[PDB]
């Protein structure tokens, strides 16, 4: 099985350039169809391009030559370079490693590779959180977050913590408001609470388990309004 | 390995071998048309289907409107080459799909062994092709070939969605039901496919998503591929058969015509439909129609039109109707192995059982009928997978069917115009005036697949009545229990996936194949538009006072039915009076996302209420406000609705109350064998067992009825509450963002509200409300069946054990020489056997984890 | 054991009508179908008109409209209207209950004459 890790993602300006690449761990890359897809939330990947095991390249409608796709086989990864980025372009990147089966593609069953992606946004209140990080199953952290108005202040109305894993859907874990509510999932160890001297809403996580693992988010509730996320890991040592 | 084992582009080179024009049987003089051999014995014809039946040529909308609840025209779709490479790629990766599956593997090779009989000869001795079952392929020098063939896949005729199985027929010979098989040309679209609400399943998905999911194409069209089964077998149901409904109540469908050869093919608890009178008499009449092939090819001495030898011909319908053969060439039918065989190519081969290996979201009974149309693309990878359909491994549509819901999915859905108008079909029910008054009739349009399944009486026959003569032969059944996945293995494991039926060369055919499709029973349009006058509300009155159309104005929500129904501005809720207070108040944009807070959980508390009970035989909650969401029982009032369910049971849910006629059960005949003690014990023996047996066959009828009679008035209103709480929510919703529209630019700027979050979370709750009332409906189903069917059978079969027992214990005395050191021991054994009731045990005859966890 | 007797038969004009019938001894029908079938000489045995316990029937398309199949579950039998005979018709008939068993009636002539 085949681990493919994109990179050169980040934040460009209409007009501005960018260069995608992703290393490939595994053997016989050289086997495979390696393409690049974008993707946005709620939609579809898309192939943006993709190239032969013989170095033959395909690109999709909008593209027009301001893209090139490569690839080095000693080297084990594919680049994208990309030229005169577009509001269009925007989406996340992701790898995929396909091969040949008879009159399919591994690809068409379903079974072929794809990274996590590289993010690519263009340029034309916000809420911040902390408090993430590794630990053991059974142990503790505290997440934070807090805003950095008028007429309203609506972090004074229901906030939420949210939970979201690569691959999967973001969950509610808690939210305070008039009412406080959690998860199923989480009762009786995670308590959500409100700070008002420190103008923060905290999220104590107690005798974490390793599916608590995901990117945690601070939310405004009904809102537009959402943290960037904390990484929040529980795992053993390998031994 | 895989069924497809070749890339086909439609714009390939012709090679007259799997890739050419084709003619196939036609009335008039049909040009040769492309067509793509996907595997051995069927081919696709990536064409619209004007050509198999000339009455069908126009592709435009018919001047009838079709009597269905879904159609779809467009004369211009699959006309160009890019189309029809792209249907073509399309079908072909459903069938990669299907056969990926075990069952599938098992079906699709069952079809290609399934060749039309060769019955083309009237001579006794003779075997003979008949040519309709072939095609003329053409070569690439402009020559021709003629070739048998199994199946067809074709494009659809004018109504694209119409998905249906057809053969041509025979001047004397009835192929599809009388043993021996024919062609069979399948017009389907994997362009298009169908959407289907469903609720059932929020308590395992309490996430599943809002609004309609689609169904996969790979089950669509191995429902197809099961009817092509059974008509290449010639064990089709004739379409006379049908189940027939009841239409003259103002709450009844105006018509519905579902066959008999459809509940079979879906299996499940819709095949349960079919009593088991009517079920041996079927299996009894295809046993006798395969042991006529056995005996015909006894009979066969020659044959004619191949360079292909007897015995080679004899072995593939050996092969085919897995007959028996002795060493001196003798073929008979095995009743084990047709057993075997008619019950995998029935139950076995089931929509019901592909939704199981196929792992997605379908409609579970034919009542739950489709509701949209949607185009779609399986084609790319990026949206359908041969192993995953929609519901991408890995990703977020892998989780909860969210790659069939449309709306989550929705760049792979477009939804477009059904062709049948919403009250193309209807009956107009009325609420005579003086009852809401002498003020006007309050009448609303009703959608004929909005109303009620009423099954007629004639459809549930048995032989119940009927004495029977019991003999010292055992003649005692096995159990014969509900196709499992474990069978389903058993079944793999026996299967023949080695050695197909060649392409054997035939002698050309002519280069017209005349041919005309299987004549059909004429259908009678139901009749449209009656109209009914009523003295009360209906759940129909009550759920569209739920309902609002476009508008400027600001929504208000009202406590009144009859204010709703006369105000286009006025939306009758049966929630509290407290949460129409607050959800009609105007509301100042600095307490705009407090009050969406208050909303959503008044929305929650009010849809989440549940009331425990121990006070109901076999129910234990109560969703009150059903009672005043549909009208219940015509009592207006919760408090009212959970009274009267108190009162009265699960009665009060049923739009009608079925017939369940269980006569006086017919009385056992002993055969007395004096001078023989062996056989005179064992006809006592047999007594009991059979009686057994009789308790089990009256169980059996009950549920047969219960299901389709009384089962199904609780789905359609599981259905009716999921519509008014969707209703409900979106009611609020416009109402929100009504008030919040009415906003500055800089509050909205501040409040920047997100109606996405609102949807999703009233969505939530309308998933939690619905597990409730599933569970609550659910025991109310199983508890009308528990205490209003069931004990009609117990005490008929009482008194048949009562009866019975008075006949052992005579037929013991009066053969007691006979018995003479046997008395006493089979005095006892009567009268323990007979003391005490054989439990009804509903895990026994239906199988859903959902109905049988009430239990 | 299990018995069918039909009865009626023999020689027809062209256009005209005769009625074949069967009553079965030793079974009850009920549940059970039943059919008529025919052979001319030197060709197969064919069905005819088919009709299940219920009612419903069945017909080769060649005496569809010409012939009738009816019967009585309470009297146990069967019968087989044949209108507007063609020579095509002329064979030796055969009542069928479609039960576990191999249950054919006798046979009985019937000669369409011009």
């Amino acid at each position: 099985q085949l681990q493919l890790v994109e990179s050169g993602g980040g934040l460009v300006q209409p007009g501005g350039s960018l260069r995608l690449s992703c290393v490939v761990s595994g053997s016989d890359f050289n086997t495979y169809i390696m393409g690049w897809y974008r993707q946005v939330p709620g939609k579809p990947r898309e192939l943006v391009a993709d190239i032969t095991t013989e170095g033959k390249t395909n690109y999709g409608g909008s593209v027009k030559g301001r893209f090139t796709i490569s690839r080095d086989n000693a080297k084990n990864t594919v680049y994208l370079q990309m030229f005169g980025l577009k509001p269009e372009d925007a989406g996340n990147y992701v790898c995929n490693a396909d091969w040949k089966m008879g009159a399919w593609t591994a690809g068409d069953y379903g079974i072929d590779y794809w990274g996590k992606g590289t993010l690519v946004t263009v340029s034309s209140l916000q809420l911040v959180e902390s408090g993430g990080g590794l630990v053991h199953p059974g142990g503790s952290l505290r997440l934070s977050c807090a805003p950095s108005s008028t007429p309203f202040n609506p972090f004074n109305n229901m906030v939420g913590w949210y939970r979201q894993a690569p691959g999967k859907q973001r969950e509610m874990v808690a939210s305070i408001g008039l009412r406080i509510n959690y998860a199923d999932s989480v009762k009786g160890r995670f308590t959500i609470s409100r700070d008002n001297a420190k103008n923060t809403v905290d999220l104590q996580m107690d005798s974490l388990r390793p599916e608590d693992s995901a990117t945690y988010y601070c939310h405004i509730e009904y809102t537009h309004y959402w943290g960037k996320g904390t990484l929040v890991t529980v795992s053993s040592e390998p031994k | 390995m895989p069924f497809v084992n070749k890339q086909f582009n439609y714009k390939d080179p012709v090679n007259g071998v799997d890739i050419a024009y084709i003619k196939i049987p036609n009335a008039g003089q049909m040009q040769p048309v492309k067509a793509f051999k996907i595997h051995n014995k069927i081919w696709v014809i990536p064409e619209r289907d004007t050509f198999t039946n000339p009455e069908e040529g126009d592709l435009n909308p018919p001047p009838e409107a079709k009597q269905v609840p879904v159609s779809y025209y467009d004369s211009t779709y699959l006309s160009t080459d890019n189309e029809k490479d792209n249907y073509l790629k399309g079908v072909t990766k459903l069938f990669e799909r299907i056969y990926s599956t075990d069952l599938g593997r098992m079906l699709l090779t069952s079809i290609v062994r399934g060749i039309p009989f060769w019955g083309g000869s009237t001579i006794d001795t003779e075997l003979k092709v008949i040519d309709t079952n072939c095609i003329n392929v053409i070569q690439p020098d402009g020559s021709y070939r003629s070739e048998e063939l199994n199946l067809v896949i074709i494009g659809p005729s004018a109504d694209i969605i119409q998905f249906e199985c057809k053969s041509f027929g025979h001047e004397v010979l009835n192929l599809t039901r009388n043993g021996y098989g024919s062609t069979q040309y399948i017009r389907f679209s994997p362009d298009f496919t169908f959407g289907f609400e469903e609720s059932l399943e929020v308590d395992t998905n309490p996430l599943l998503g809002a609004g309609k999911f689609a169904t996969d194409p790979a089950v669509t069209l191995a429902h197809q591929l099961i009817h092509a089964g059974h008509r290449l077998y010639g064990i089709a149901i004739n379409p006379n058969r049908v189940f027939k409904v009841n239409t003259n109540a103002y709450y009844e469908m105006s018509g519905l015509e579902v066959s008999f050869e459809e509940l079979r093919t879906f299996g499940g608890h819709d095949a349960k439909f079919i009593d088991s009178l009517q079920e041996n008499e079927f299996r009894l009449y295809y046993y006798n129609k395969f042991k006529d092939i056995a005996s015909t090819l006894n009979k066969a001495k020659s044959i004619v039109g191949t360079t292909a030898s007897l015995q080679y011909m004899k072995n593939v319908f050996k092969e085919k109707y897995l007959l028996s053969e002795d060493t001196s060439g003798k073929f008979s039918v095995d009743k084990l192995k047709f057993d075997k065989l008619y019950k995998m190519l029935t139950e076995i081969y089931t929509e019901d059982n592909f939704v199981k290996f196929f792992k997605v979201l379908n409609a579970k009974t034919f009542l739950n009928f489709d509701k949209a149309v949607f185009k779609i693309n399986i084609v790319p990878k990026v949206n359908y997978t041969i192993y995953d359909g929609f519901n991408l491994r890995n990703t977020n549509l892998a989780a909860n069917f969210n790659g069939q819901n449309t709306e989550i999915n929705n760049m792979n859905f477009t939804k477009l115009k059904n062709f049948t108008g919403l009250f193309e079909f209807y009956k107009l029910l009325c609420v005579r005036g003086i009852i809401t008054s002498a003020l006007n009739d309050l009448c609303i349009k009703v959608n004929n697949w909005d109303l009620f399944f009423s099954p007629s009486e004639d459809n549930f026959t048995n032989d119940l009545n009927k004495g029977e003569e019991i003999t010292s032969d055992t003649n005692i059944e096995a159990a014969e229990e509900n196709i499992s996945l474990d069978l389903i293995q058993q079944y793999y494991l026996t299967f023949n996936f080695d050695n197909e039926p060649e392409n054997i060369s035939i002698e050309n055919l002519s280069s017209d194949i005349i041919g005309q499709l299987e004549l059909m029973p004429n259908i009678e349009r139901f009749p449209n538009g009656k109209k009914y006058e009523l003295d009360k509300y209906t759940m129909f009155h009550y759920l569209r006072a739920q309902e609002f159309e476009h508008g400027k104005s600001r929504i208000a929500l009202t406590n009144s039915v009859n204010e709703a129904l006369l105000n286009p501005s006025r939306v009758y809720t049966f929630f509290s009076s407290d949460y129409v207070k607050k959800v009609n108040k105007a509301t100042e944009a600095a307490m705009f996302l407090g009050w969406v807070e208050q909303l959503v959980y008044d929305f929650t508390d009010e849809t989440s209420e549940v009331s425990t009970t121990d006070k109901i035989a076999d129910i234990t909650i109560i969703i009150p406000y059903i009672g005043p969401a549909l009208n219940i029982g015509n009592m207006l009032y919760k408090d009212d609705f959970v009274g009267a369910l108190i009162f009265s049971g699960a009665v009060i849910l049923l739009e009608f109350i079925p017939e369940i006629a269980i006569p006086v059960l017919g009385t056992f005949a002993l055969v007395s064998y004096i001078a023989n003690k062996v056989l005179t014990v064992q006809t006592i023996d047999n007594a009991l067992s059979k009686r057994n047996e009789k308790w089990d066959e009256v169980y059996k009828y009950i549920v047969t009825n219960w299901l389709a009679k009384v089962n199904t008035q609780i789905d359609l209103i599981r259905k009716k509450m999921k519509e008014a709480l969707e209703n409900q929510a979106e009611a609020t919703k416009a109402i929100i963002n009504y008030q919040y529209n009415q906003y500055t630019e800089e509050e909205k700027n501040n409040i920047n509200f997100n109606i996405d979050d609102l949807s999703s979370k009233l969505n939530e709750s309308i998933n939690k409300a619905m597990i409730n009332i599933n569970k609550f409906l659910n025991q109310c189903s199983v508890s009308y069946l528990m205490n209003s069917m069931i004990p009609y059978g117990v005490k008929r079969l009482e008194d048949f054990d009562a009866s019975l027992k008075d006949a052992l214990l005579k037929y013991i005395y009066d053969n007691r020489g006979t018995l003479i050191g046997q008395v006493d021991r089979l005095k006892d054994k009567v009268n323990n056997t007979l003391s005490t009731d054989i439990p009804f045990q509903l895990s026994k005859y239906v199988d859903n984890q959902r109905l049988l966890s009430t239990f | 054991q299990v018995q069918l007797v039909e009865s009626g038969g023999g020689l027809v004009q062209v256009g005209g009508s005769l009625r074949l019938s069967c009553v079965v001894s030793g079974s009850d029908i009920s549940g059970i179908a039943m059919g008529w079938y025919r052979q001319a000489p030197g060709k197969r045995r064919e069905m005819v008109a088919d009709i299940f316990s219920g009612g419903s029937t069945d017909y080769a398309g060649s005496v569809k409209g010409r012939f009738t199949i009816s019967r009585d579950n309470a009297k146990k039998t069967s019968y087989l209207q044949m209108n507007n005979v063609k020579p095509e018709d002329t064979g030796v008939y055969y009542c069928r209950l479609y039960g576990s068993g191999d249950y054919w009636g006798q046979g009985t002539q019937v000669t369409v004459s011009s």
